[PDB]
RNA sequence: GUAAACUCCUGAACCCGGGACGAAACCCCCGACGAGGGGACUGACGGUACCGGGGUAAUAGCGCCGGCCAACUCCGUGCCAGCAGCCGCGGUAAUACGGAGGGCGCGAGCGUUACCCGGAUUCACUGGGCGUAAAGGGCGUGUAGGCGGCCUGGGGCGUCCCAUGUG
RNA sequence: GGGAGCAAACCGGAUUAGAUACCCGGGUAGUCCACGCCCUAAACGAUGCGCGCUAGGUCUCUGGGUCUCCUGGGGGCCGAAGCU
């Protein structure tokens, strides 16, 4: 899973430019800026009306790849949040969020969601006192979310905390820059984010 | 011989608003008055009166309309839009309370006959009983 | 406990046994429309008392053989030839009905 | 200015001596998002002139959506035609589920949660027919209580 | 009809008759070829399709398609059948299967693989 | 197509060390062979899970890209060879066949075939109809059955409500 | 039993490439009576029966009125609302 392979090229495609690199796709080259069309022999020529379906599609994809979670997990979760009260499109992103990679990420530990998931899976990270390597973990109120003793000691999480320092965090999110440390304060209410997607249209494709 | 007299009533006002009939007759019947009683009441009709036709007792239904409007066709939208008979004769009807509907999310009303009179979904919803659903009106 | 039905003696012809005809109302389940549907019970007449027509009251009971598995419990009320006759009438059209 | 979406577009084909001569057709809604929409039927020898027109005639024929939120007071069924729509309201985190047609309508006029089912035909330019005069038999208990007066 | 009619008559529910007596209920089904042939297409084309009779495991036998460009079979080659028709060959009613038994799949083809039963090839 | 190479950094596998929960009763002692108190035996899974040390860049496949249905270009071919779920495609310039380049989907899976429900308000109670679309019996008479005008009480089977058993 | 007229079949003449047809000359059942079968049909208003309700205009058959008209039953045409 996880997709793997070029990537600043669904930073493309999409031509919503995804952060998927972290840094680069920051600088003046997510390859974005130097080529605005889709990959392949076409993308630059008359772009054709979108059917419903494309539009619907194309919404959903683009949010699953910014997580970069797996149909099936993407799916899951959909369905998660559609069994259950609340509005389903907050209630489905924060369980997307409440994700382990993706607190991590949104915490600032690591650059890119596709690195924040390799420190998880390498037990670099640790809840409530005990380390976990589990990406799909999903993290509930009042959880700190330390990094592990043996994980502290590394040039990546400095640097990553380097311009971290100062910076904010999420209105339901808390860090402590200083130990590493930091915690889940709630359930993020959907105005907290700022992804670029309309979620009705992602609740809309799953009616097919 | 009519089969059902209700069913009528309520067509011969479902009939006579169509016109826009100044007022409309129709036998009576001591349960008819009970539900004539509920349409004036809930404000689908000025009212009604006993009557003579013959020697044989009518009601008089006075009948309540909308207001004259502009653009073509004047014809004032109706108090009564949608009046249909529920528990017929061949096909019976019956609910306890928590079995009664919302009759056009509560704009209308759903009247039926149940062993404290004739009711309607919130009053009956109310009091706690149940009988047999008449029809709904809006 | 032992349930009681109310029907109507529509056959009389046995030693000591009697024939009871059971309608029952119960509403369709899928058309609503309540419907009726009858049954034949033989209960026991010990006394051949209970005369053809008469309605009547039976109580459920241990067998008392094969097809009896109730009593007679009391009269309610005599002579209902119009209802023995939808019976017969109805069972009579049936010899209408052969090839 | 109103947001202004286009349904479907055809190519209609009559007969003379000669072969066959075409004629365009665009069904057109068009819609603020706040409560007015107005579908539009415009035919024309070509497709930019027809979806033109439709525009013109669109803004013609409106008419006034009583929301809350972004749904619909209550229920209700239109037949127009053959065809056949069934409007009901739901509850915020739903969304529109139609047809293309029926929802670019309920888009444009500011609804987000509204249950549909489209029974009869599913001809598109009677379906939408039907949900416009749909619309235009909306009601809130201000209308109601504003007519059981007496 | 009215509700009365429904309670004496009722509503009657069609049920199906499958388009594939494979037998069996089943998915698949194994066959011995009785002859290969090479018959003509329906109304607006024109070709020469190849198909074989197949006596099956079922006792029956039937017509059915072979697949890709150039095919193995011969007067006794056993087989396995698919369910499928080809609309153009009428009562040609299911497909062999390729790369199974007797039935060989399609040589020197790289692309839709899997149906036409073909190892993967390295190229070098 | 940042894709590669390349530049660091991590460390699946492998490697070394430690190593269970499930197992406290029966039994043995004090108390009365009881309540109560205390003492000993026992692990198939297994030297596995898990903890600790070390530590190598380390499998990708399958279907599709004419419309439905998301994804276009060259070559080959010439109603042939072939495709096909339905409409249909191929007769020398094919986005539909075959290969190729690219692209969409899903991913240790991806496709097919079979079968159930769905879409099918296409057996329609919810929710369809019969002048010409498929549908009024050639027409009467009437059996069973279905259904039943106005008003007053008796019963309370249908019907509604309450408690309780069962579920 | 009847049989004048008409007329499937059947035969003659025509026409035509052919003419087992269309047109002409004949002609047998049958057409009619009684009695008994048969049970079909574009058996058609292609519209089952009973009841109640929802503008009128026009002409007509048939009844009843202290009969320029009013009322009841039936047969057509044009059409309110509505339905299609």
């Amino acid at each position: 899973g996880r997709y793997i392979g070029p990537v600043c090229r669904l930073c493309r495609r999409e031509g919503v430019k995804l952060y998927l690199k972290g840094e680069r796709c920051y600088s003046p080259k997510c390859a974005m800026e130097r080529r605005p069309y889709p990959p392949g022999q076409h993308g630059q020529k008359r772009a054709r009306r979108p059917s419903d379906y494309a539009v619907r599609l194309r919404e959903k994809q683009k949010l699953r790849r910014i997580y970069g979670i797996s149909e099936r997990q993407f799916r899951n979760l959909f369905e998660e949040a559609s069994k259950k009260k609340g509005v389903t499109g907050s209630v489905f992103l924060g369980l997307l969020e409440s994700r382990l990679d993706n607190v991590v990420y949104r915490l600032g530990f690591a650059v890119s969601r596709r690195q924040a998931r390799q420190l998880v899976r390498h037990g670099h990270i640790t809840v409530n006192g005990r380390r976990v390597d589990l990406p799909s973990y999903r993290v509930r109120p009042g959880d700190e979310i330390a990094v592990a003793e043996k994980s502290r000691n590394l040039e990546l999480i400095r640097q990553n905390l380097e311009a971290m320092k100062g910076r904010k965090v999420g209105p339901w999110l808390s860090l402590d820059v200083e130990g590493m440390k930091g915690k889940f304060l709630r359930l993020p209410d959907r105005e907290d984010l700022a992804l670029p997607v309309n979620e009705q249209l992602v609740i809309e494709f799953y009616s097919r | 011989m009519l089969t059902d007299p209700i069913a009528d009533m309520l067509t011969r006002i479902r009939n006579a608003t169509r016109v826009y009939k100044e007022s409309t007759d129709v036998p009576a019947s001591r349960f008819k008055e009970e539900i004539l009683r509920i349409l004036a009441r809930e404000g689908f009709i000025k009212g009604y009166e006993r009557v003579d036709v013959d020697g044989k007792p009518y009601l008089r239904v006075y009948l309540k309309y909308g207001p004259r409007r502009q653009g073509p066709d004047p014809r004032p939208e109706q108090v009564i839009h949608h009046i249909r008979r529920i528990s017929k004769p061949g096909r019976r009807v019956y609910v306890g309370v928590k079995e009664i509907p919302r009759v056009r999310r509560g704009l209308g009303i759903a009247i039926l006959s149940t062993s404290k009179g004739v009711l309607t979904d919130r009053e009956a919803r109310k009091l706690g009983v149940g009988g047999e659903l008449i029809c709904e009106v809006w | 406990p032992k349930k009681v039905l109310t029907g109507v003696v529509v056959s009389d012809k046995m030693q000591k046994t009697v024939t009871v005809l059971v309608e029952r109302q119960f509403p369709h389940p899928l058309y609503g429309k309540v419907i009726k549907r009858s049954k034949k019970y033989l209960a026991h007449d010990p006394e051949e008392k209970y005369k053809l027509g008469d309605v009547v009251e039976i109580i459920e009971s241990r067998p008392i053989s094969k097809r009896k598995r109730f009593r007679v419990l009391r009269l309610v009320e005599s002579g209902r030839m119009d209802l023995v006759e939808k019976y017969l009438i109805r069972r009579q059209n049936y010899e209408s009905l052969s090839k | 200015d109103f947001e202004e979406k286009m349904i479907l577009i055809r190519r209609t084909a009559r007969m003379q001596a000669g072969g066959r001569r075409f004629r365009f057709g665009a069904l057109v809604v068009v819609g603020d998002r706040q409560g007015r929409v107005g579908l539009g039927f415009g035919k024309a020898p070509e497709v930019p002139l027809a979806v033109q027109k439709a525009g013109y005639y669109a803004r013609r024929n409106m008419v006034e959506v009583p929301l809350q939120n972004g749904t619909i007071p209550h229920e209700i069924e239109v037949e127009f035609g053959a065809s056949k729509i069934v409007l009901k309201p739901a509850a915020p985190g739903t969304g529109v589920i139609a047809g293309a047609v029926p929802r670019a309508i309920l888009e444009l006029a500011g609804v987000t949660d509204i249950l549909t089912k489209e029974l009869g035909s599913r001809n598109p330019i009677n379906i939408a027919y039907a949900t416009m005069e749909a619309l235009r038999q909306l009601r809130t208990k201000a209308d109601v209580e504003r007519l059981r007066k007496g | 009809p009215t509700i009365n009619q429904l309670v004496r008559k009722g509503r009657e529910k069609v049920r199906k008759k499958s388009k594939v007596p494979a037998l069996k209920g089943a998915p698949f089904r194994r066959g011995v070829c009785t002859v290969v042939r090479t018959v003509t297409p329906k109304k607006p084309n024109s070709a020469l399709r190849k198909v074989a009779k197949v006596r099956l495991t079922s006792g029956y036998e039937v017509t059915a398609y072979i697949p890709g460009e150039g095919h193995n079979l011969q007067e006794h080659s056993v087989v396995l059948i698919r369910g499928g028709r080809v609309k153009d060959l009428p009562g040609v009613r299911y497909h062999i299967v390729r790369g199974v038994y007797d039935a060989a799949g399609v040589k020197d083809r790289k692309k839709s693989r899997s149906k036409y039963g073909t190892k993967k090839p390295k190229e070098a």
